[PDB]
Parts: structure tokens; C-alpha cells; sequence
RNA sequence: GCUCCACACAGAUGGAUACGAAUAAGGCGUCCUUGUGGCGUCGCUGAACCAUAGCAGGCUAGCAACGGUGCACUUGGCGGAAAGGCCUUGGGUGCUUGCUGGCGAAUUGCAAUGCGUGGGGAUAAAUCAUUUGUAUACGACUUAGA
RNA sequence: AGAACUGGCGAUGCGGGAUGAACCGAACGUAGAGUUAAGGUGCCGGAAUACACGCUCAUCAGACACAAAAGGUGUUAG
RNA sequence: GGAAUACUGCCAGCUGGGACUGAGGACUGCGACGUAAGUCAAGGAUGCUGGCAUAAUGGUUAUAUGCCGCCCGUCUUGAAA
């Protein structure tokens, strides 16, 4: 009743990139609670959604999505490479991201 | 992690000299490979005896007797640096002659700059009775019903944030 | 008539047990046998079942609860002195214990005791709201 | 994890708890640094206040308005230290920097919420003990700042209710652990104690 | 979690019977007979039926990866 | 700013959950000769505390409490650093899952989150006009006239 | 200053090095997945405010071989 | 006196979590299970389900932004200049 999340709440840093080179295919993701790689682990496989509120109404809601997977894990803090449909503007680094529980092993 | 290795070599035996005087050390190395590479140094510079015609008899580990029991180590050391050569003495309060060993580089390594390329372990023995150590950092540790604190302790935070102002009181 | 307060310091010393923070046998009590250097001390926790080993102080924390022991004592003598003093009784009834064990017990619930939980703790709540106020 | 952070900036190194504040900023955290004044940084007084010195003293010939600025502010020398720290002259620096706040002492309403500390940027726990320290509002006093007085005259003020209002609380608290004992023992005390609660 | 539905009769549905070619009378016959079986396993338990009616939710501080299932 | 007419609609979704001071020391309870006092007790992270059950959260009948909580009122207090918020007395109106029952969920078919502009009416003010210099190359500025 | 022999350049893109002609790896079809070199892991900058042993308060340290032979009641080891 | 453990190396040992690829196009061959009939993970993926005609989806312009990119042609000198 007070809170109905199914997802894990996280942020997007930034998309895999050398010194001066960037592959916007490929984009890290921090997950709150997550802070080693076999914490990771776990989040391997779940569904990424990106949620925003869109100026125009286009299917009866002004909500519009962007879903996307989760590769592998990146680094030591538990940061979790995820790959999208389509790559994210750019725009939302730091911003809100959700991961779902599902496709569910446990 | 250093390892205790004892290599033999005789110069590959030829007529009139059967089973020569088979040169016998304990060298400390992380693997056979680095051993047998040290025992080969050693042999050229202390003896005349080169890999040329040099032979690697038998290569084995040896494993302290007790690596559950305190020792004191007394440890000879001749080690180069940007001067000249010199031998050098030191004490060390350890478990296991492979872990005397491994705090002698670091300390050489940390204090006289000197590394496991420049340093030779002449010997390795232990002080049996009290009041022999001729080092004071060593005698510290022997006094009777020794009790110190361990002050202003480094307390670490798994998270950036903490709403305790943590203390480091012990 | 003098006064010296706040100044109890849990000291490192033979017979002092301790609790493992990391390692093979993280959160297993151990006892200190004979200390090496300012950064090494032999430990002994036979009772506990970790191996007896030279270990950094930095990889174990100290604990208010020290027994007799004697210097450089061996395995056995250590479990028969532990048994003795009997440390593991003192070591439950601390706060310290109960807190690790509850930590222990919530990660280890269900999502059927979490709501059972719950609504024993809104039981629990609103009999201490009718007792306040009275 | 919180919408909002106010960190408590005193007894803290300005180099650690600007970068950890600038990373936190680039993740999309809002952040609020408050008592900017009772910031530390490592060394003796005179290399802090010597070191003040050479970097103002690059003063352009032909503009100095239009070059170097200089700000005696407490709460600007750590904007400062920050914002090199970020990439700033860009669209997502700029926008990273609007997440922070930096003032002087504790101003409402943020003196009526909770704060934090950074562990890993204590002065208490990252520097060796019995080392020579500096105080930012000391250096800052030095270096021309004129606020000092007025901000150690109304922090006095903030301590002042506010410890009777922790009094008032631990009041508060002495009767709700009375109601918890009283309640204790229960079934549903007892399920709760098997039940980890 | 588990309740008993060996009491259970659920050999009758199979994949045609979900097959959609205003609620079917047989399905709704069907799914009253279902409850009926499978009210008395729940009630076996006591608060078995309140935590199957409440919803599930994640609230902060909760870790999927540390919570047990 | 007042009034009449024509037209459009960088990232919430549990709670930023309030002392100060020391860190070679500290809190909390209690006691007394009222002290830089005695005893107990706690840290070793927030893995914490509140709240979290109800067709995205309905209808309805009882039991026990008479407490908890949303709402506009209502008496009063505190908050000038960026107060703009914190409460507090009295009643009223709803929920209460604190406890025990009866009704609906389905077919959405195995998932694609599920509030000013532009045209008028009146009225406060400003620029130029005009004109004095205290300003003056031109800008600009100080003045006077219902 | 002028000659003799010898390895890169020149006809040459890529990563690293604040940038780079005498520095390291690597010498090239368009793409997907994975593993690495040099070079890096507090932010800018993708990666550990990792571990362990010691060292240094520097009033212009430190992280870049000539002036470096000696001086210091500065410190840690022989 | 006795076993256990650490380390090394092997397993033509067993079994989970994640990502990309589906290339070939009626059988000819190497192989396994099975007394046999027949089957198989054996020279490259098959079956089922959900969205769709005022569709699903896809294409162009600028701005929104993560990073990089010296001004083109000829000629000097081994080079840049």
C-alpha cells in the first residue's frame, strides 16, 4: 500500500570509455546496495528500465520507457555494465534507473 | 610468498674427479625456477663453478619444523648497493624462517633501497635463549608480562556516508 | 583523593580473546598466545575451530574479555584453559554476541516471518501507544 | 538513498571531502556542506597561509577583474577546491555543480535536519596523530575574511535550544524505553525477541 | 513457504483449457472448486491467508541479492 | 496591478529519521557529600529507528480499546542566518490491519511504466515633450509645471 | 668540424605518455562476443580512498643528470 | 603412534548464474544409446507464446548531450615548419 517497487533503484554514470574514446553501446549502471562484484553478480541478466516524462502524448501516457539488460560487472564498487535497445542520450548520466527481479532464478 | 629451497651441484663429474665436492646451499626463492637462477649466481660468484659445466643434482623444499612455535631469527646478510659491498647483521622476531626472510627484503628493501637482485642469505639461525639478542627492538618484545594498548585505531567505513561520527577508541 | 577517568583500554596481551573480522575464519573468537611484533600475534582458537596461525592485528579486532593464559601455551593447553575460563558463557551474554546474532537471525528471515514480524510489531506498537499517555 | 545529504564539513580534509562530494555530485546526489569554517587541511598554518599567497599572487596585468578571482570566504575556498575537481566549462559539469550548497555554519532550515560525516575525509581518522594541522576559518580570518566573529556568535546560538531540545528528547526517549520494558516479556514481545525483533 | 495441495484436484487443466477460441461459467465453477479445496490448507497454517491476501513490496534498505526467499 | 470578451494545455513516487564536545576519549540510566563525583550499561558502523496487509488499495457486520492517525477550524508558544517552518489546548468529521466475519477481483488471456496569451473598459507608475542647472562634445544626470 | 660500419624514420595509421620526431606496445578489410600490451586505478578519467612492511614535515619537499664535495643538537637502520 | 589439513598438478569428474552468435539449406560421412525396431547434444535452431491496419515500426532537419577532430592544394628540408 505505501510503496509498491518491484525494482531496484540505481544510477547511470557513464558509457564505457577509454581516456579520450567512448562506446555508447555499452553503458555502466550503479546499483544501490551493490558494492562488490559477487553482490553483482546476482543483478546479471535483470531487466533495465529508464523512465521520463515525455512533452507529447503519444499512446494515451506521458510516459515513455527504454528497457535494456545487464552484461557483466564493471570495476571493483559493483558497477554493472547494461545494454540497451537504444543507448541513452547521454543526458542522464546520474540519473534514476530501474532494475527489475526479473527474468528470476531465486 | 618466498619459499626455502636446498640446491646441489657437483660441475658435472668428469675422469679422475668421481662425485666432486658437491656444493651444497639454501637458497630462498618463490619458485624452483628463481632457486635454481640464485644457486647458479651464488656458485659463479662465490666459486668458480659456472652453468657451463654445472649440474643441478636434486632440488627440494624444505618446511619449518614448527610453524607454530615464536623464534628469534639471527640473520647474516651481504647485500650491494650504489656503494660497496658489506656484511650486515640483523634480528628478527618471527614464526617461520621463510617469513624472516620475507620481512628481511622488505626491510631492505624499505630502509636501504636494497632488493631481492643485490642481497645474499648467508645464514639463518635461531636464538635459543633470552639475554643472546643484541638488538634492542628485539629485547622489546621479551620482556616479562608485556601489555600495551593499541591507541587511535583505523576503523573502516564500507560506506561514503555515516550518520554515527565514529570513534576510534579501542 | 585523586580522580583518573576514561581510561580503559581494551590492552593486547596473552590470554586475550578476540574476534576475527577477516580471513578464512572471520567472526570466529580466537585467543592470543604470545605477540611477535607490534603488528604480528600467535592465536588459538581451537574451541572456535580456526587453525592456530600467526595473525596481523590488523585483520582482528580486539574483545573486552581476557582469561589467564600461559606464554606460548600449545593447542591443547589453550582449548583446556578456554573450557576453564569458560568465555564462551561471558561471550553470549554480552550485548556485543546478541547484537551479532540478531544480525544473523534477520538476514536470515523469511518473507513469511517478515510478515509475521510485521504485524507482531504493530500488535507491539499499539500496546505501547494505549500504555502511553496513562 | 536520500534525496538531500547534509554533510557536516567540520573536522573534516577539504581534499577528500571535495572530491568525495564532486564524485557524489557527477552520480546525480544532491549535497549540502555545512560549517565550511571548522574545515581542516593538513600542514602547519604558515604553509596553508603561504600557500594562499602564490596562487593569488598571479594577478593579470591587463585585467585582473576579468582574471583571477580571489575569495576570502571560507565556503568559496572549498567551491573552489571543488570545482577544479569537476569538469567544469561543460553542460554536465555546470549542471553537477547546481547539486551543491556550501555555507557558513549551520543556516536554517538545515539546522533543523539531520547531517552526516564523510569517515573516510575525518581529520580525526586519516591523519597521523600529534601532526601540525590547519583550520579553515583561521586561514581564512588571515587571509581577509571579516565573518568569523559574527558566524562563531550566531553558531553559539545554534548550539543554544538545541541542546534543549536533545534534552527534551532524552526525556521523550526515557519514557518510550519505559513503555518497551513495561510492554516486554509478552507473547508478542517473546515471538518478536525468537523472531529477531 | 509450501501448503499442502495433495487435496488438490489439477490433473483437469492442461494447455487447451486456457485456449480462448462475460467469464466462462466452467471457468468460474472451476475456480470455486479450487478455493474450496484450498481454503482448509491455508487456514492449516494461521496467518497464512493474511499473508497471501497482502501484497509484496520492497521498501529501502532492502537488498535483493542478501534477502532470503 | 483590477474588469469584459476570442482561443491551449540533469530526473518525486517510503521517511533529507535535527545536540554539543573529545578522539591518548565518549555517551545513556541511576545514586549521593553535589564533584574534571560512585555503580551499572553501549559502541567495534545506518545490516540501524517509524512505517510498511486492504479493487494504485473498495463495500459491509461485530469485538476490544477511547488509544494511533488524515482533514478544515480553534487557544497559545517557538523559529530573522537564507526566520516562511516547528508545534500546542478543545471539539467536530473519516480510517484504524488492535481483534473476529460476509461480499468483488477473472477476459488486461504468460510481460512492453499504467494552466497565459491578444483586443477593449477604467487606474498606479515611467520616457519624451517642455524647462533650471549643480552635469555637458554627443550620451548621460539633478530640477518645474492639473 | 669531416669520415667508416651499423638499428628506426622516411611511404605510416592506433593505444599510452597534460601535447609532442627521436619514449613503450602494436604495423591497419567492414562487424559481434571475449582476453591483453604499454599505460593506469581520489575527481577531471573508464579502474581498489586494496593489502603488508619502513621511511619524510620539507618556510616554496616529494611525485621532473650536470651545480652534489661537504654541512645539520633532523630522523630511521647497519 | 596415527591420521587430517595447506600447496602443486590431473580428472576422456558433477552441477548452477550471465553475454553475443542461429552462419549452412531434401540424405549421402565420422560417431553415441539401444539384443532389435528405432532414437540421439552426431559435418551450423528448432517448437510454443504476446503486439498489428485510424498498426507494429522505420526514415530526414535542428536543437538536447558522453568523447574526438589543427585549414585546403603545390613546393622546400631527412621532418614539421
Amino acid at each position: 500500500a505505501e510503496s509498491h517497487r518491484l525494482y531496484v533503484k540505481g544510477k547511470h554514470l557513464s558509457y564505457q570509455r577509454s581516456k579520450r574514446v567512448n562506446n555508447p553501446n555499452v553503458s555502466l549502471i550503479k546499483i544501490e546496495g551493490v558494492a562488490t562484484p559477487q553482490d553483482a553478480q546476482f543483478y546479471l541478466g535483470k531487466r533495465i528500465a529508464y523512465v521520463y516524462r515525455a512533452s507529447k502524448e503519444v499512446r494515451g501516457s506521458k510516459i515513455r520507457v527504454m528497457w535494456g539488460k545487464v552484461t557483466r560487472t564493471h570495476g571493483n564498487s559493483g558497477v554493472v555494465r547494461a545494454t540497451f535497445r537504444n543507448n541513452l542520450p547521454a543526458k542522464t548520466f546520474g540519473a534514476s534507473v530501474r532494475i527489475f527481479l526479473y527474468p528470476s532464478n531465486i | 610468498h618466498f619459499k626455502e629451497y636446498q640446491v646441489i651441484g657437483r660441475r658435472l663429474p668428469t675422469e679422475s674427479v668421481p662425485e666432486p665436492k658437491l656444493f651444497r646451499m639454501r637458497i630462498f626463492a618463490s619458485n624452483e625456477v628463481i632457486a635454481k637462477s640464485r644457486y647458479w649466481y651464488f656458485l659463479q660468484k662465490l666459486h668458480k663453478v659456472k652453468k657451463a659445466s654445472g649440474e643441478i643434482v636434486s632440488i627440494n623444499q624444505i618446511n619449518e619444523a614448527h610453524p607454530t612455535k615464536v623464534k628469534n631469527f639471527g640473520v647474516w646478510v651481504r647485500y650491494d648497493s650504489r656503494s660497496g659491498t658489506h656484511n650486515m647483521y640483523k634480528e628478527i622476531r618471527d614464526v617461520s624462517r621463510v617469513a624472516a626472510v620475507e620481512t628481511l627484503y622488505q626491510d631492505m628493501a624499505a630502509r636501504h633501497r636494497a632488493r631481492f637482485r643485490s642481497i645474499h642469505i648467508l645464514k639463518v639461525a635461531e636464538i635459543e635463549k633470552t639475554a643472546d639478542v643484541k638488538r634492542q627492538y628485539v629485547k622489546q618484545f621479551l620482556t616479562k608480562d608485556l601489555k600495551f594498548p593499541l591507541p587511535h585505531r583505523v576503523q573502516k567505513s564500507t560506506k561514503t556516508f555515516s550518520y554515527k561520527r565514529p570513534s576510534t577508541f579501542y | 583523593d585523586s580522580i583518573v577517568k576514561a581510561s580503559n583500554w581494551r590492552l593486547v596481551e596473552v590470554g586475550r580473546v578476540v574476534l576475527i573480522k577477516k580471513g578464512q575464519s572471520a567472526g570466529k573468537l580466537a585467543a592470543i598466545v604470545e605477540i611477535i611484533d607490534q603488528k604480528k600475534v600467535l592465536i588459538d582458537g581451537p574451541k572456535a575451530g580456526v587453525p592456530r596461525q600467526a595473525i596481523n592485528l590488523g585483520q582482528v579486532v580486539l574483545t573486552p574479555l581476557t582469561f589467564a593464559l600461559p606464554r606460548g601455551a600449545r593447542t591443547a593447553t589453550v582449548s583446556k584453559k578456554w573450557a576453564a575460563a569458560a568465555v564462551c558463557e561471558k561471550w553470549a551474554a554480552s550485548s556485543w554476541a546478541k547484537k551479532i546474532a540478531q544480525r544473523e537471525r534477520r538476514a536470515a528471515l523469511t518473507d513469511f516471518e517478515r510478515f509475521q514480524v510485521m504485524v507482531l510489531r504493530k500488535q507491539k506498537r499499539y500496546t505501547v501507544k494505549k500504555a502511553l499517555a496513562k | 538513498v536520500e534525496p538531500v545529504v547534509v554533510i557536516d564539513g567540520k573536522g573534516h580534509l577539504v581534499g577528500r571531502l571535495a572530491s568525495v562530494v564532486a564524485k557524489q555530485l557527477l552520480n546525480g546526489q544532491k549535497i549540502v556542506v555545512v560549517r565550511a569554517e571548522e574545515l581542516n587541511i593538513s600542514g602547519e598554518f604558515f604553509r596553508n597561509k603561504l600557500k594562499y599567497h602564490d596562487f593569488l599572487r598571479k594577478a593579470t596585468a591587463f585585467n585582473k577583474t576579468r582574471g583571477p578571482f580571489h575569495f576570502r570566504a571560507p565556503s568559496r575556498i572549498f567551491y573552489k577546491a571543488l570545482r577544479g575537481m569537476v569538469s567544469h566549462k561543460t553542460a554536465r559539469g555546470k549542471a553537477a555543480l547546481e547539486r551543491l550548497k556550501v555555507f557558513e555554519g549551520i543556516p536554517p532550515p538545515y539546522d533543523k535536519k539531520k547531517r552526516v560525516v564523510v569517515p573516510q575525509a575525518l581529520r580525526v581518522l586519516r591523519l597521523k596523530p600529534g601532526r601540525k594541522y590547519t583550520t579553515l576559518g583561521k586561514l581564512s580570518t588571515s587571509v581577509g575574511w571579516k565573518y568569523e566573529d559574527v558566524v562563531a556568535k550566531l553558531e553559539a546560538k545554534r548550539k543554544v535550544s538545541s541542546a534543549e531540545y536533545y534534552a527534551k528528547k532524552r526525556a521523550f526517549t526515557k519514557k518510550v524505553a519505559s513503555a518497551n520494558a513495561t510492554a516486554a516479556e509478552s507473547d508478542v514481545a517473546k515471538q518478536l525477541a525468537a523472531l529477531g525483533y | 513457504t509450501k501448503v499442502s495441495v495433495e487435496g488438490v484436484n489439477v490433473e483437469k487443466f492442461n494447455v487447451e483449457y486456457f485456449a480462448k477460441e462475460e467469464i466462462k461459467a466452467e471457468r468460474v465453477e472451476d475456480q470455486k472448486v479450487v478455493d474450496k479445496a484450498l481454503i482448509a490448507e491455508i487456514k492449516k497454517t494461521p496467518l497464512l491467508k493474511q499473508y497471501l491476501s497482502a501484497s509484496f513490496s520492497l521498501k529501502n534498505g532492502d537488498k535483493p541479492h542478501m534477502l532470503k526467499f
